[PDB]
RNA sequence: UAUCAUGAGGUAGAGCGACUGAUUGGAAGUCCAGAUAAACUCCGAAUGCAUGAUAAUUGACCGAUGGAGUGAGGGCAUGGGUGCUAAGGUCCAUGUCCGAGAGGAGAAGAAUCCGGACCACCGGCUAAGGUCCCGAAAUAAUUGCUAAGUUGAAACGAAGUCAAGAAUUUUGGCAUGGAUAAUACACGGGCAUAAGCAAUUUACCGAAGCCGUGGGAUAUA
RNA sequence: GACUGGGGUGGUCGCCUCCAAAAGCGUAACGGAGGCUUCUAAAGGUACCCUCAGGCCGAACCGGUCGAGUGU
RNA sequence: AGGUGGUUAUAACGUUGGGGAUCCACCUCUUCCCAUCCGAACAGAGUUAAGCCCAACGGUGCCGAUGGUACUGCGCAGUGGGAGAGUAGGACGCCGCCGA
């Protein structure tokens, strides 16, 4: 067992219960070592509307979920809905999704 | 180890011509293998003394009315399960690229061997 | 176009499909002619009464 | 007897032969055989016999196979018995062919005396018989 | 050893009925349930 | 003798109830089935017996996948 | 009912180093090669089924109400179980006929072949099957085979005879031996060397079927 | 009491699963095989996290390549 | 050289060779977030060997004709349907979105 088929494990899980739509778009968070990403996503036509990243770091994290959050504004998206996406909801996940709620994006 | 066969175009398909074709005391046969496409032609069973033979007798040189002339191989005969006679003919054409496989007679420590038309790839026959 | 379709043999012990099939047909008597249209499902009603009918 | 050891049902329905050999119809593994050209049930019997009859012959060179394993289950019902109430009593087993299979096979003998050793071996059998050889066989060894 | 008990402490009354095996459990059974009177409280068993 | 046999229990009047290409209303029963031989998806609820049901009207789609699993949905509008 | 379009199958067949259970050699594993299954499946039809749209066709499909009878079935064909791959046996499924159905051929037969009778006729055409006499219509024409009066049941033997081949040998056509009990026996009979068998062509006979003529009745328009 | 290849003797009588069943549903036999007359305070609900069973190698244990369980 | 999808593996597995200002990954440390006997995983604050990506190989797996044959509808071998296996061969993916 290694790491990629376990995050994929989880991924397909969490993709059981979660998509996104025109309105209410998936919100993907990627993690690794050192920087971070996020993507809304619209899982019909796979079209991606808004997108952040880096370029401690629970700083950067909640910094890189802030302007997420004013993409998502400005783009005009008011709900979104957002998946683990392979990672515990913990510690940068947590701090990200806390400033995307502090920021707009109501989820 | 050289056999000449001719034959002539076979155009109606299914059941119903196939025990035409045999009727007239005759078998169907395709000729496929290398590039580009094949042909389905009749044989006759007198003039077949090729598989009924004791030798491999490769290299059926076969000339068919619709077409050219080509080199081949006995590559796949079906029999009747009852009355054991030939009902349809495969062969395998042969070129100078890609070797064919062949299954050879073997002596006692001699066979017949193969080096034209046939460079290598040989099985076995008769092993006992 | 317009064919002739004529019953020349018997129903009797024939299955009902058959049966039904000749009255959509609109044959109910022997050497009876009906002209119909060559229609593809006129056709398949001929093929499926065509050891009982003629064309003619 | 010629029997499987173990079954898992000890019963079986009386199928129904259809249709011509498509497989055990060529001769492999030797020269000379014999294919049935009737469908029918063969007995352990039988076959037990027809190896004998075979194999008295031809004194003890070449090889022998018989292609046919008896596997179904046979019952009978019995004397004063009367229809119902079940299967009968166990009474061996049999193997059902068609036309076209090949029951024995010889290798490694002389072809004029493999065709007296094969129709002894045919003549104790309920099935008509025919002789074949192998389409690469010549007159020469 | 299974066997049918009800749950008591309503508010007319409020019952559930449900079944318990006495040996595995041999204590009464306590579940906050409801009470279509009000609104949820405890239910114990005994009847 | 006697036989040790007999016995038999109802037919549960499994199968496909609808098939794709009809149009069902909401509530339809639509496969019945023991364990998920086919399996939900757009519009299509599964039941405590594994009964798939229309969620919505609309039309039936049979529709198969990877490892040749057979889904069943409801297409609206 | 037919055509087209869409959809789900796991039967026939096939295959089983694609599983389970059997099986064969093999060279307790393993490798290679046979092969098997209602309660095996990596596969997988033809038909059947469902929905929709057209066409043809009746007309009787559906609701509600008045009146019932039936709830001992049977034969044949197909798919099966059972039995002994027995029974004019028995139990299911799909059709059909007798039941409740007359007429024609098969000598005479409930359901095998042809064919569904409103009544009359001293009219005509056909179906199955026939055309030497009993008995309606060819002692018609042409081409072969049979010599057994065969004609109008098997393993297994000579091969009597014709025909087609291959390198003794195969192959089919027609015959022949195997071929068998008790009131007298059979092509229905006479009888026939064709008036037997196989093929083709044309005329003709042939039913209560179809048409014609006269006369009624019952409904849908 | 009934069923019953006459009756008696024996066996059977409600429910569940497979085959008979002929690739929709349904379909008989004193046809071929088996089970039930319960259980769980978690063996229910939910969030999160894991992956059997087997063969070789080395000595219940470390590592590398393809049936187990689901109370009955 | 990343992420995220639609296409039932013609898309998978394997073998061999090539990769680094930074993209990913390995990589040091457990004080607090959290965590297992074990910071191995989960949780945080010198590298291209390996994961990963690229390419070549028809090897292991997948796909797979034409013809023939089996089977089959029509209450007849006349009229229709038509496999499975096998043999040729095909194949080391294709269509998007965001990012730098
Ligand atoms: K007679
Ligand atoms: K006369
Ligand atoms: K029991
Ligand atoms: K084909
Ligand atoms: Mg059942
Ligand atoms: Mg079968
Ligand atoms: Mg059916
Ligand atoms: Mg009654
Ligand atoms: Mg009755
Ligand atoms: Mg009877
Ligand atoms: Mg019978
Ligand atoms: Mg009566
Ligand atoms: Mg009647
Ligand atoms: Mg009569
Ligand atoms: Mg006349
Ligand atoms: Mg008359
Ligand atoms: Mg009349
Ligand atoms: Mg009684
Ligand atoms: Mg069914
Ligand atoms: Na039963
Ligand atoms: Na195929
Ligand atoms: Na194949």
């Amino acid at each position: 067992v290694t790491k990629e088929q376990r995050r994929q494990k989880i991924k397909a899980r969490v993709r059981g219960k979660i998509s996104g739509t025109q309105e209410k778009p998936r919100l993907t968070v990627f993690r690794s070592n050192k920087q971070i990403y996020a993507q809304l996503i619209d899982d019909i036509a796979g079209r991606t509307l808004a997108s952040a990243s880096s370029l401690s770091k629970k700083e950067i994290a909640a910094k890189v979920g802030d302007e997420i959050a004013k993409a998502a504004t400005e783009a005009g998206i008011s709900t979104v809905v957002f998946d683990r996406n392979g990672y515990l909801f913990h510690g940068r996940i947590k701090e990200l999704a806390d400033a995307a709620r502090k920021g707009g994006l109501k989820f | 180890k050289t056999f000449q066969l001719t034959g002539t175009p076979r155009a109606e398909f299914g059941k119903k011509a196939a025990k035409a074709i045999r009727k007239e005391d005759q078998i169907p046969a395709v000729l496929y293998g290398g590039k580009g496409e094949g042909v389905n032609f009749i044989v006759s069973q007198d003039a077949v003394r090729n598989l009924i033979y004791s030798p491999e007798i490769f290299l059926v040189e076969l000339t068919v009315e619709g077409s050219g002339s080509y080199k081949a191989i006995l590559k796949e005969i079906q029999f009747h399960p009852v009355t054991d006679r030939i009902i349809h003919i495969d062969f395998l054409q042969v070129t100078d690229e890609k070797p064919v496989v062949m299954e050879v007679p073997v002596v006692l420590g001699h066979a017949e061997g193969v080096k034209a038309g046939g460079k290598l790839s040989l099985e076995m026959r008769k092993l006992k | 176009a317009k064919i002739k379709i004529q019953q020349v043999r018997s129903r009797i012990r024939c299955p009902k499909d058959q049966k039904r099939t000749l009255d959509a047909l609109g044959l109910r008597k022997l050497n009876q002619i009906v002209e119909h249209e060559a229609t593809p499902s006129i056709l398949g009603m001929v093929n499926k009464v065509r050891h009982l009918v003629l064309i003619v | 007897m010629l029997q499987p050891k173990k079954t898992k049902f000890r019963r079986q329905q009386k199928g129904r032969m259809k249709g011509f050999a498509q497989r055990g119809n060529q001769l492999s593994f030797g020269s000379f055989g014999i294919k049935s050209l009737q469908s029918k049930w063969i007995t352990g019997r039988q076959i037990e016999a027809a190896r004998i009859a075979v194999t008295r012959y031809m004194q003890r060179q070449g090889q022998v196979w018989v292609r046919i394993f008896p596997d179904k289950p046979i019952t009978k019902k019995g004397e004063g018995v009367r229809m119902g109430k079940g299967k009968g009593a166990p009474e061996g087993f049999v193997a059902p062919i068609t036309p076209g299979r090949i029951i024995f096979e010889v290798e490694g003998v002389p072809y004029e005396i493999a065709k007296e050793a094969l129709r002894l071996a045919a003549q104790k059998l309920p099935v008509t018989t025919k002789f074949v050889v192998r389409h690469d066989y010549d007159i020469q060894n | 050893l299974e066997c049918t008990e009800h749950k008591e402490s309503g508010m007319g009354i409020s019952r559930y009925i449900t079944t318990k095996n006495r040996k595995n459990t041999t204590q009464r059974l306590e579940l906050k349930k409801y009470n279509p009177i009000l609104r949820r409280m405890t239910l114990h068993k005994e009847i | 003798g006697s036989s040790k046999n007999g016995r038999e229990s109802e037919s549960k009047r499994l199968g496909v109830k609808v098939y794709g290409g009809e149009m069902a209303k909401a509530g339809n029963i639509l496969v019945r089935q023991r364990g998920t031989v086919h399996h939900p998806g757009e519009n299509v609820g599964i039941g405590k017996d594994h009964t798939l049901y229309a969620l919505k009207s609309g039309v039936v789609v049979f529709t198969r996948k990877k490892n040749d699993r057979s889904y069943v949905s409801i297409k609206t509008e």
